[PDB]
């Protein structure tokens, strides 16, 4: 008659015997692989303790942020620079948790062993509570801030840009549509165990660097649900690892969702890290090299070699294309700044003295760039200068990717210049690669996503602006600009007055 | 380590000088608030709302999207990452739907945790005061260890049933809400498992194994119907509405209710059984949180829908007509249950009158909100012929 | 009005839908509206920009046509031409088994959805048949999936180059 | 303003640079643990010792006490704020006692909070669910709304019993201690209130007004004695330890076990009442909990004192029989209680079954521990004797 | 079947019947008070809804405790002479919030009406949930700070020094020995609604300013909770007005519970804050005089005129010595600095001129004084030189009121110097005003607390400080210090080479 209980390792005990046999009982989703009966998951939990655990990490987090961190006036003293970072950093972030949600809920489905499934579900929960975390950031970013704008609608707000697109591929689609293994690789073998270091700890670091306290405890506390992530996707392996459709399937889906993740995550990430801050952390170079090139594509995956798995074939291609990427593709997004839901800046002093030292030769192309747009009043309203004319004068046209939505500027670019233009079916398609091609080529149907300048065409700028809301609350400063100082920003009528308008580069190809 | 070498631009004088420098004198906005834009179900946004409506990059071609164009990568084949085809039920926005208790994540495992904590207490506190000790012998045996037991897998069916919802679900606010009526479905089963497990510690010779309670689900013949049902609901429909639907507002409602309340529930007490009702009771607080969320999506929203509301209903009955047919079956076979019992349990008036309320209820609270022609005697005289 | 949301080609179908009294007209103008405007075998990409918005508004159309006018068995069994749908799932099944190779397959699987997308026919056949049949085109599809090279892929898929830059 | 007209020495690049500036290169002393010098009860110092231990301004002329000389101020005579004289025990040190829980303020907060959240939820699922239906009226309008009703004047009144020991407790650790024994006992009193006042909403004419239950219990025959003795332990006592002792290891182990476990919690379930059940469950968690701390401190401390083990046994064993006494009259009363259930609800098996039970559990974890040598069935029988 | 439920006001509206007539149903405390059995509260609250408005307070704090401001290192940048201030402020202030439990709980037993009962009762807790708070600040500082020392044992180490003596006057004794109404008014209706402002409020603005954000955490908690307090402090005084004896005994309990509390209040808080910290929020006097004489004094009194309450016939003899009381009691505190379990710092140039411009003649008196200590060594132990050396030589006695345990140096004081001296049944008695003179005459039974002179009389200081452990964990280096930097610390040895013996000053009059 003592006091007794049971805890959850007692009740996870039996739930491998949960699930029955019967017909039926099978996977909606198509896939080539057979997830083992019998496959274990690591942690023994069950939904009430996963509840309590997750509890007490959302009691510290939000104790911090509505206290403490409410009183030290956190939301404000932040560099401007971040600020704009973060209106990106965590809505993006955002619909890669999102769709995670759904990501899990096909591998639940997928999963027959009751652990298995049970192991996937706990992630689904994870990924609603990181959902609302990163929505929490630009909740709170938007309440206490220097510039609500973007953090308060970029919902609705990142449809005007392109570099939104690229996101949904490699964190919306790339997470939920294809053979659920596939799709398991993208998310989980790929994008979680590579990037938790490299993107949600170095986020950490970069916003501490520039006066972001409010980042680092939410971040900090979704990184402790990682691990459990990074778990499904070994198991993943583990699971269809004795099937012999994994030795004919396994690294091509590894390598084809390798390059995918890589090709946003490469460009994108530094540009966000070296171009959204004013305090530097580390060079992109190195943190990429480290974290992509040896701890993942060496130390990592090389534990799955037992398995079967090998080190992505395209992975060569992939770091030799990094070193330039991230400082061609600002060059892109500057130029199409009023597009975005977020400020840019143009490097300072400072700053071109750091990228200069850490990527010689930067300053002979980009910095030169840089400074004849700053000379053309690219900051000024009144200059009736957008990068965007640069571009024409030129002759520089700018391509987007039609399998992973990355825009691209051959004629300009430091780094990959490849260019291919294929017609077929009455429609043309551009590719900036020859992994991204192959996609096309053998699954057409599968990349069909109209690209900024097909939908845009013959539409003048601010009218698209202004239909897809990129105001401020005053109904015509733009919630974009080219600098981040408090004053002298662009309004609609100041984009209006330079009449551009779009039109598709591609139809110049006969 | 005291200081440490980090520097924060937060507390950093040289940085945090740096910082502020750059700082504009007041904000480049005065809108404040996140999803501003989003119409309130109620007087004024929720941060439920805000923190969850739009998550889901829909485009404008699944009702109520705010994106545009096609998604950047299908499946092999073209099926669309979400779309329209996933599901027969329309509407004029796939957004409207709100849970009645505006749960988003914090508050959804802040309950349950309270919940886990306290039916620990209330363990520690039910062993260490012997109540164990007024426990019906043969009740606590049998019925509560083979049938509650074997019930454990019509929770974890039902659970299963939303594996492709929260893979298909249209909008941010359904996958939350069709997440969490899933989540709280397998803890209903681990806190039956629970239960067996905590009398294997309390209860000399009683073995928690599942081998049991799983023979009488697989192969006994009180829970064969139940299991059909719950094997099709599950495997046989790739709806993820039609999925939530029959199993909350048709299945659940009838046959689960029948079994955990009207039986389970009314008759623990009887053999002096405050343990099972304890966890019966968060089974129930469970099923009256998801009515709320079911009815607002389904009738609130969809059978209501200013556009496709007599499309829908006509949807919904159409599945109410499929579902009934297997639920009356299942609750038919559990009949057989009640020749097991003592004699003088219960009797076949009791047994009817339960009948009727859980049949009554579902009329009330379910098929009147689409128009579904019920029979309450008809309906009850079909399961009574299960009656030995 | 060339509007992304709104504009005069998705007004003007508006209205077209609007005179779709009929479940066999309007499903039949559904299906060729598939063949016409939806996937790389598209008849043409006139209406690459509002097309998947247009399916949209027509699909809801034919639902509630079907709806009002199937009982409710062959809203649950039968396509919107009133074949019945276990029969073709099994057929499209039966010949994507048979595909000789991955071109035959691509072939079978997007004429499936072309022609039987909900509401033509019913969704729990449907995604059944997305199932089974996408199953059969990855497998088909990612066997020695790099061993042709894209000068020959190119070739194979039949696409005109172009230009190309290195 | 955006920035705020208050600087902050933790921000403030000028303020905190000249606190930087002075800061040690390292800690004074390297001993960063607070309460270091207290005796650990287990293998560790815990958090709860740290906090508590100690804080009660004691000098060494009060057993334990660290601090030396007279107190500052005085009552008018002379009476000391704090003395040895308001307490016939002794001991070594009264800072031995430990609340096997550890509960300082924050962990009992959480769980009551838990608890009070979890009813409320409860409440709303059980009102949605219909499950008042099952529940026989003459239990609920008669033996729920009066008799258990009028118990809540009896914790209250033992709740009352505790406003002396906040006062006079010798240490922090018994302070806090007899506080949340105190404050819990106020709770289920309010529980008992809340339950009816929940009835009141769900029930057409049910009252909730105390008017009936309180004539009850001061003019009642069933709980004459038991409000007896309650105004004895609470008014007539000025010894804290005797209070203490007597209303948690004599009358409320005894008579208080009696009435809300081995009757309303035994016989609930069988009007169909689940809900009473509830309240009840936290109750004996309540009690449970108190149970563990009146056991270390009057047992493992006092009883087991080292210089005054025999002294206190011999006090307690002297208050067992003074209130022992007054229990057993307590009870009798409230045997004339089952006159009045339906005829059938209950036979004299079962009561004595029942109250050996709890007399049984009395010695098991009470009487044997200060060896008060006492006669089971003389209980039972005396007890017994007020039956029909 | 609506969902349906029960709330704490709707359960409190039948809590004044709870109480039931009977013999003996009094209180067991001396009073000369009748509080009416009629008497109801403000708060409608029940145990489990006081547990929950409770419980997430605590969420908060020791979130952002446990959280952002540990990952701040929040426990360390604070001035070194904040975290010392701290270990008195948090120790002092958490023996009144215990004895504060017991104090309302001797006015729970007072109290007859159900409500006033139940009023006093969410005191007993909210002071125990105080306790621990307090407590948690020094187990804070002590496990995260720059000098654990004294944080870490203060239960023990203050017992050693002679401002601990007063404290326990005010916030121990005078809380609960006495009638209960007396321990209320010295409780409630002068402590908690008179210093809850100029103390807990204004310790977290000294707090911040000094780098301190751990106590603004807390106290603002402890703050939120006052409210019930001060509602019971004035229901006390409406529960009494009626009765004949109020008009009789009010106004006089009422006057010796203000003297008594601001006798220690005055100097001592005004010592902590400009002697104990290095960035200053407002000059003392300034603060006592809009607080302690203006809003308490003034508006707060002012409203209870209806009941026969008076302003203290003292306020005026109060404000006359508060002037140079801070100023006068830091030079005993300093020159006695070996007594304490805190480090003291003498004032920089740049605090010197922020005295004497707040107050004119500062510099002429304690200034030059600190110079002389400072120039002579006060602050090396190689100089073998403590400022209570000074005293001796100068003919400066440092005598300890019988009744408050105020130290005083009627010779040297610019504020008051009035010094009556008694002898009675063999004992010698030293008053420092006339209010405690009359007290004591009165009262001789109620103050007969043994001051640090008659216990430590002919013993070495180093022996007091060895005994009663005032050293480091190195066993050597003394807690207690005449300067706060880290290098060249006072030991035990360094004052027992100096033989210091103490005296009773009151037998010079023999
Ligand atoms: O803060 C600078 C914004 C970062 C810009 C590039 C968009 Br992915
Ligand atoms: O966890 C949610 C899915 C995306 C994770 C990316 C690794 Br930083
Ligand atoms: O590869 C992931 C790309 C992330 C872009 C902004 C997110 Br932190
Ligand atoms: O540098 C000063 C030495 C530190 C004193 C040691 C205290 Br445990
Ligand atoms: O509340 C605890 C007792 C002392 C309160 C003094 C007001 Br700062
Ligand atoms: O008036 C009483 C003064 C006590 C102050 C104690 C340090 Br917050
Ligand atoms: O921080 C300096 C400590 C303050 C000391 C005076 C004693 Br109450
Ligand atoms: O007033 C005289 C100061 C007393 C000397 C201190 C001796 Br330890
Ligand atoms: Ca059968
Ligand atoms: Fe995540
Ligand atoms: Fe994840
Ligand atoms: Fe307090
Ligand atoms: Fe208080």
């Amino acid at each position: 008659r003592a006091p007794t209980s049971v805890n959850a390792q007692e009740v996870h005990r039996w739930l491998q015997s949960f699930n029955w046999d019967f017909k039926n009982n099978r996977t909606k989703y198509a896939t080539k692989y057979k997830m083992a009966n019998e496959t274990k998951e690591q942690f023994k939990l069950i939904a009430k303790e996963y509840a309590r655990m997750e509890a007490v990490k959302d009691e510290r987090q939000f104790g911090s942020l509505q206290d403490a961190l409410t009183r030290l006036n956190a939301g404000v003293r932040v560099h401007p620079k971040w600020n704009e970072t973060m209106k990106v950093v965590s809505n993006f972030l955002e619909v890669g948790e999102y769709n995670a949600i759904a990501a899990t809920g096909m591998l639940w489905d997928s999963a027959q062993a009751a652990e298995q499934k049970n192991g996937y579900l706990a992630q689904v929960l994870d990924e609603i509570r990181h959902t609302h975390q990163c929505a929490y950031v630009n909740y709170y970013f938007a309440k206490n801030g220097q510039d609500p704008a973007g953090h308060n609608d970029a919902r609705r707000t990142r449809t005007i840009g392109p570099l939104w697109k690229g996101m949904k591929r490699v964190f919306s689609d790339g997470f939920i549509s294809g053979d659920a293994v596939e799709c398991s690789l993208n998310l989980q073998l790929v994008g979680e165990a590579c990037f938790t270091n490299p993107l949600i700890v170095a986020v950490t670091e970069w916003a501490a660097a520039n006066g972001d306290e409010i980042t680092p405890t939410v971040f900090l506390s979704i990184e402790t649900d990682e691990l459990r992530h990074m778990a499904n996707g070994y198991q993943t392996v583990v699971s269809i690892a004795n099937d012999p459709a994994s030795a004919k399937y396994l690294n091509t889906d590894l390598n084809n969702a390798f390059w995918t993740q890589q090709k946003y995550f490469t460009p994108v990430l530094g540009m966000l890290f070296e171009y959204g801050s004013k305090f530097k952390v580390e060079p992109w170079v190195k943190t990429w090299d480290r974290w992509v090139y040896e701890d993942w594509g060496g130390i990592w995956i090389g534990r799955l070699g037992k398995y079967g798995v090998e080190s992505p074939r395209s992975l060569k291609d992939a770091k030799q294309d990094a070193y330039w990427a991230h400082h061609d593709l600002y060059l892109l997004a500057y130029a199409l700044w009023p597009t975005g839901f977020f400020r840019l800046a143009l490097p300072d002093q400072e700053e071109m003295e750091w990228f200069e030292a850490n990527y010689p030769g930067w300053y002979d192309h980009y910095g030169k760039i840089y400074e004849e747009w700053r000379a053309r009043g690219c900051e000024d309203p009144s200059s009736g200068f957008i990068p965007l004319m640069w571009f024409i004068e030129n002759n520089h046209p700018i391509y987007i990717d039609r399998v992973s939505q990355v825009p691209f500027c051959p004629s300009l670019a430091k780094g990959a210049s490849t260019l291919r233009v294929h017609e077929y079916n009455g429609e043309m398609h551009t590719f900036s690669d020859q992994w991204g091609e192959r996609m096309w080529l053998a699954e057409p149907e599968r990349y069909e996503c109209q690209n900024i300048f097909e939908q845009y065409e013959g539409r003048e700028l601010s009218e698209v602006i202004a239909e897809l809301h990129g105001l401020r609350s005053d109904g015509k400063t733009l919630i974009a600009q080219p600098h981040v100082r408090g004053d002298k920003l662009w309004t609609l009528d100041d984009i209006k007055r330079l009449n551009c308008v779009f039109k598709n580069p591609v139809k110049a190809f006969n | 380590s005291m200081l440490g070498e980090r520097r924060r631009g937060l507390t950093d004088p040289e940085m945090a000088a740096v910082i502020l420098k750059a700082l504009p004198e007041a904000p480049l906005d005065g809108n404040n608030k996140m999803g501003y834009f989003v119409t309130p179900r109620w007087k004024r946004l929720t941060e439920y709302e805000a923190l969850t409506v739009y998550a889901q990059p829909n485009a404008d071609w699944i009702a109520g999207g705010l994106d545009w164009g096609d998604w950047t990568q299908k499946f092999h084949g073209g099926r669309p990452s979400w779309g329209n085809e996933t599901t027969e039920l329309r509407t004029v926005d796939w957004f409207k739907h709100r849970d009645p208790l505006r749960r988003w994540h914090a508050p959804y495992v802040k309950d349950k945790a309270e919940e886990w904590r306290y039916t620990d207490r209330f363990l520690q506190g039910y062993s260490a005061d012997g109540q164990i000790r007024a426990m019906n012998p043969t009740w606590r045996d049998e019925f509560i260890n083979r049938y509650w037991g074997a019930f454990l897998f019509n929770e974890y069916g039902l659970f299963n049933a939303h594996s492709q919802g929260a893979r298909e679900a249209l909008s941010d606010v359904t996958r939350v809400s069709l997440a969490f009526w899933g989540f709280d479905k397998i803890d209903i089963a681990q806190m039956i498992q629970l239960e067996r497990g905590f009398l294997a510690k309390i209860v000399p010779g009683f073995d928690e194994s599942t081998a049991v309670p799983k023979a009488e689900w697989t192969n006994g013949e009180v829970y064969k119907s139940a299991r059909l049902a719950v094997e099709g609901l599950w495997q046989e429909v790739f709806d993820w509405n039609e999925s939530a639907f029959s199993v909350h507002a048709v299945y659940d409602a009838l046959f689960g209710q029948f079994v955990r309340r009207e039986f389970f529930q009314r008759l623990a007490p009887r053999f002096g059984d405050n343990l099972t009702p304890f966890f019966i009771n968060q089974a129930q607080t469970y099923f009256q949180i998801a009515k709320q969320g079911v009815q607002d999506l389904y009738y609130n929203c969809l059978g209501d829908d200013p556009e496709f509301s007599d499309y829908n209903r006509t949807v919904m009955r159409n599945w109410t007509g499929k579902w009934l047919e297997p639920t009356i079956a299942a609750l038919r076979d559990f009949m057989g249950l009640f020749a097991k019992l003592p004699a003088g349990t219960t009797d076949k008036e009791e047994i009817t009158a339960s009948l009727y309320r859980v049949v009554d209820d579902w009329i009330e609270d379910y098929a009147s909100r689409i128009d579904f022609k019920a029979d309450r005697d008809q309906i009850v005289k079909a399961v009574l012929a299960g009656l030995k | 009005k060339l509007g992304i949301h709104s504009n005069d080609t998705r007004d003007a179908w508006v209205n077209k839908i609007a005179q779709l009294n009929t479940l066999e007209k309007a499903a039949e103008m559904l299906k060729q509206f598939r063949m016409d405007h939806t996937t790389p075998f598209r008849n043409s990409y006139e209406l690459d920009n509002d097309y998947l918005w247009i399916e949209a508004k027509l699909e809801e159309k034919v639902a509630v046509l079907k709806a009002r006018a199937f009982n409710e068995v062959d809203f649950r069994h039968k396509t919107a031409f009133g074949e019945d749908a276990k029969s073709v799932l099994d057929g499209t099944v039966a010949k994507m088994n048979a595909a000789k190779d991955k071109w035959e397959a691509e072939k079978i699987h997007i004429g499936f959805r072309q022609a039987y997308k909900p509401p033509i026919m019913p969704v729990n056949y449907f995604l059944d048949g997305e199932r089974q049949l996408g199953t059969r085109l990855m497998e088909l599809r990612n066997l020695n999936y790099y061993d042709t090279p894209l000068e020959e892929l190119r070739k194979q898929r039949g696409v005109r180059v172009v230009h190309l830059q290195s």
